[PDB]
């Protein structure tokens, strides 16, 4: 019934600006004051902005003044979020919250969240390296951006698989390792649909 | 201003009661509110005004607590509720809101000590100019793990990054993973490169290592 839609998020270099976009439905959009939060990788909730019900007083984050500006449309139950002179350290994962029906002070109703990567690195495949009980592997490196999908023996191999999460390098590029350890043939199967990069790759 | 959660993390099993608690920094003129959040989805509003449930919210959760004290209670875990936790506080104005910093509900199961493993560089990549050097540690638990990795006898830091995947669905226990980066040509004036491995289901320290 009630239901919050976020689009807007992107792959960005720094400078540059995005507008983030919440369409709601299922409740009269013009009484609740409306929220931005943010959640950056491997973080907790962090709260970014507001504007009232009618669209007329905001208030931001230290972070973030005068540069995001949020506003709001009552005629489309729209709310948005202008990002300007965006930085690495804004990438993040952006949710929109409505303030509560019975408490205000809570936050009943969040939309998906949409995506916002704030890098100066460009698109780019990974390499597949070999990772040679036993256990061998596959590192997928230097790609960007998320994600890769990885499968064993094209989704035959599943028992003792172990996909680790990407973790961001110091060059700006993505890098991750996936293992399966064996008490036959051995093949990786890397997708990285960004850059239209596919791997099989036997160990 | 100020949320502090405790503990950080919980580990406890199915049916067990679970108790997390956010200390305000200031007296709360604006009653707590608690989300529960699982890996790659929204936060969702469990308990508002500090003892309402909000709307589906099953029986199971409670919350209480007042002026600077706020408690959540699961008064039996089922499956479904190992999460991640924020309480989050509110005010009329200023209107910024601000949340706890999270206690992550986690499966409680027998000590498990890791299987070690270490991969050289592939020549492979190392005909690219580049050298990693990973060191796995397989299936373990509790999730604290501490690895050290030398080359040549030479401790090294700021040269690693590490990476955690979830509890496993089947043995509930956690992998993780190690990569030591180096140039090559660094890579090429070295010997003997080792990982260590400290660990509760350990008694000594173990070292998988091989000579370049
Ligand atoms: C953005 C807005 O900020 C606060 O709104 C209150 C409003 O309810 C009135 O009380 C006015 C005027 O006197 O004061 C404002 O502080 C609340 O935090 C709202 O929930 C927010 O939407």
């Amino acid at each position: 019934l009630i239901n919050l839609v976020e689009s807007g998020g992107g792959v960005v270099q720094p400078g540059r600006s995005l507008r983030l976009s919440c369409a709601a439905s299922g409740f009269t959009f013009s009484r609740y004051g409306m929220h931005w939060v943010r959640q950056a990788p491997g973080k907790g909730l962090e709260w970014v902005a507001v504007v009232s019900s009618d669209g007329r007083t905001t208030y931001y984050a230290d972070s973030v003044k005068g540069r995001f500006t949020i506003s709001r449309d009552n005629s489309k139950n729209t709310l948005y979020l202008q990002m300007n002179s965006l930085r690495a350290e804004d990438t993040a994962v952006f949710y929109c919250a409505k303030e509560g029906g019975d408490n205000k002070f809570s936050f009943d109703y969040w939309g998906q969240g949409t995506l916002v990567t704030v890098s100066s690195a460009s698109t780019k495949g990974p390499s597949v390296f070999p990772l040679a009980t036993a256990a061998l592997g596959c590192l997928v490196k230097d790609y960007f951006p998320e994600p890769v999908t990885v499968s064993w023996n094209s989704g035959a191999l599943t028992s003792g698989v172990h996909t680790f999460p990407a973790v961001l390098q110091s060059s700006g590029l993505y890098s991750l390792s996936s293992v399966v350890t064996v008490p036959q043939t051995y093949t990786c199967n890397v997708d990285h649909k960004p850059s239209n990069t596919k791997v099989d790759k036997t160990v | 201003g100020q949320l502090t959660q405790s503990p950080a993390t919980l580990s406890l099993s199915p049916g067990e009661r679970a108790t997390l608690s956010c200390r305000a920094s200031q007296s709360v003129t604006n009653y707590l509110a608690w989300y529960q959040q699982k890996p790659g989805q929204a936060p969702r509003l469990l308990i508002y005004g500090a003892s309402n449930r909000a709307t589906g919210i099953p029986a199971r959760f409670s919350g209480s607590g007042s002026g600077t004290d706020f408690t959540l209670t699961i008064s039996s875990l089922e499956p479904e509720d190992f999460a991640v936790y924020y309480c989050q506080q509110r005010d009329n104005w200023p209107p910024d809101a601000t949340f706890g910093q999270g206690t992550k509900v986690e499966i409680k199961r027998t000590v498990a000590a890791p299987s070690v493993f270490i991969f050289p560089p592939s020549d492979e990549q190392l005909k690219s100019g580049t050298a990693s050097v990973v060191c796995l540690l397989n299936n373990f638990y509790p999730r604290e793990a501490k690895v050290q990795w030398k080359v040549d006898n030479a401790l090294q830091s700021g040269n690693s990054q590490e990476s955690v995947t979830e509890q496993d669905s089947k043995d509930s226990t956690y992998s993780l993973s190690s990569t030591l980066t180096l140039s090559k040509a660094d890579y090429e004036k070295h010997k003997v490169y080792a990982c260590e491995v400290t660990h509760q289901g350990l008694r000594s320290p173990v070292t998988k290592s091989f000579n370049r």
